[PDB]
């Protein structure tokens, strides 16, 4: 019974992630293919505080150029944003302006989180050293990745914590309801029995 | 920029949120990574990584398996342990389990097929053997 609902909007150059990052919230999944965000694909996202569930319905839109749609005008009426580059390629950072830039154009002082997604890999070519846009325009800066899942509840963590002023708020375990005891549907039963054959053939993504 | 200006700050109330396993006994707990099999794709999925419980009631003496994800403890496996179900190793992987299951995690009924990978061959056994444990007095 969400409490309060949050337009979210998330920004950055293709192939930073972005739409790994909220899939890895919404199924807990990590998609390795890359397949490029046509204009934007609105998900919601639930978090359970100790001050009601919060929903931010999450505009993930695209970082391609030809595939950019509405661009800025996704952004109306946006309460937030998290900008996200990539700390292997120099240039999401070098464009990391132009993001923040297009987006206080539309929205003004709303709350913004800078990520800088992937450091799980080795060749770090944006050390923290010279990431400093946080510093020149007052925003929060997270180390992230989505692939090993560092820091990945932050920018949601401190954007609550923003939008409904209250430093100590905290995520909490949503209520597990007890679940009843279904009966499997016999019609259904040999399309069960297939999957799980052929899943007992395929191994785990790692 | 600095100095004062207005923001929009919604205020909301304190409230205490039950976990649901207020009234059960845990019988096993230990970190694991939960996948989930996408028939339309042939893939198996990440689903969660976090702890893995085997939950008792103490009164009624129902019995099923919750698990959260860490960090935002999210719900990714929610489902009573039925005797028909089957726990099997997963051949084409090491330490890991396989078995279907009605689950609740995203709040709504789901036929899933499952596959559990803990960090040592020795809990994998520990949960098969709980699992099995429950199975056999219903
Ligand atoms: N190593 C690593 N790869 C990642 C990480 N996050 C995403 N990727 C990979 O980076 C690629 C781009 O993913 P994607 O989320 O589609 O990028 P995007 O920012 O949504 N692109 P677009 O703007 O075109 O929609 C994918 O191959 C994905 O697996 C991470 O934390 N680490
Ligand atoms: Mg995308």
């Amino acid at each position: 019974e969400p409490q309060v609902q949050f337009k979210l909007v998330l920004v950055g150059d293709g192939g930073t992630g972005k739409t790994t990052f909220v899939k890895r919230h919404l199924t807990g999944e990590f998609e390795k293919k890359y397949v490029a965000t046509l204009g934007v694909e609105v998900h919601p996202l639930v978090f359970h505080t100790n001050r009601g569930p919060i929903k931010f319905n999450v505009w993930d839109t695209a970082g391609q150029e030809k595939f950019g749609g509405l661009r800025d005008g996704y952004y109306i009426q946006a309460q937030c944003a998290i900008i996200m580059f990539d700390v292997t390629s120099r240039v999401t950072y070098k464009n990391v302006p132009n993001w923040h830039r297009d987006l206080v154009r539309v929205c003004e002082n709303i709350p913004i989180v800078l990520c800088g997604n992937k450091v799980d890999i080795k060749d770090r070519k944006v050390k923290a050293k010279s990431i400093v846009f946080h510093r020149k325009k007052n925003l929060q800066y997270y180390d992230i990745s989505a692939k090993s899942n560092y820091n990945f509840e932050k920018p949601f963590l401190w954007l609550a914590r923003k939008l409904i002023g209250d430093p100590n708020l905290e995520f909490v375990a949503m209520p597990a309801l007890a679940p009843p005891e279904v009966v499997m549907d016999p019609a259904l039963a040999a399309q069960y029995e297939h999957d799980l054959e052929v899943a007992q053939t395929t191994a785990l993504p790692d | 920029g600095p100095g004062s200006h207005f923001e929009p700050i919604v205020s909301l109330p304190e409230v205490e949120v039950k976990s649901g396993e207020e009234d059960e006994e845990i019988l096993f707990k230990e970190r694991a990574k939960l996948y989930r099999w996408d028939r339309d794709v042939s893939q198996w999925k990440e689903r969660g990584v976090g702890d893995i419980k085997i939950l008792q009631n103490y009164d009624n003496k129902q019995v099923r398996i919750l698990m959260r994800r860490d960090q935002v403890f999210k719900v990714c496996a929610n489902h009573v342990i039925t005797k028909t179900m089957e726990l099997k190793p997963l051949n084409v992987s090491n330490n890991a389990l396989v078995w279907t299951a009605s689950d609740y995690a995203d709040g709504e009924a789901k036929v899933e097929q499952l596959a559990v990978r803990f960090k040592t061959k020795e809990v994998a056994d520990c949960f098969k053997k709980t699992f099995e444990e429950c199975q056999q007095n219903l």
